[PDB]
């Protein structure tokens, strides 16, 4: 479980769009810096930017 | 804001 530290704005069709201080839960962070997450404020999942985010 | 880290590679 992480909180955004930063507004993100998706720029793939596969990024997940996230407001500072959302929380999300991590789906799979094996693929490298781009981590699938899960909103558990929005309900919506895509990749993110792992250095936008702290673990909470 | 930090920089994007690259993309993910297969």
């Amino acid at each position: 479980t992480f909180v955004a530290l930063y507004d993100y704005e998706s720029r793939t069709e596969e990024d997940l769009s996230f407001k500072k201080g959302e929380r999300l839960q991590i789906v799979n962070n094996t693929e490298g810096d781009w981590w699938l997450a899960h909103s558990l404020t929005t309900g919506r999942t895509g990749y993110i930017p792992s250095n936008y985010v702290a673990p909470s | 804001a930090p920089p994007l880290p690259p993309r993910n590679r297969p």
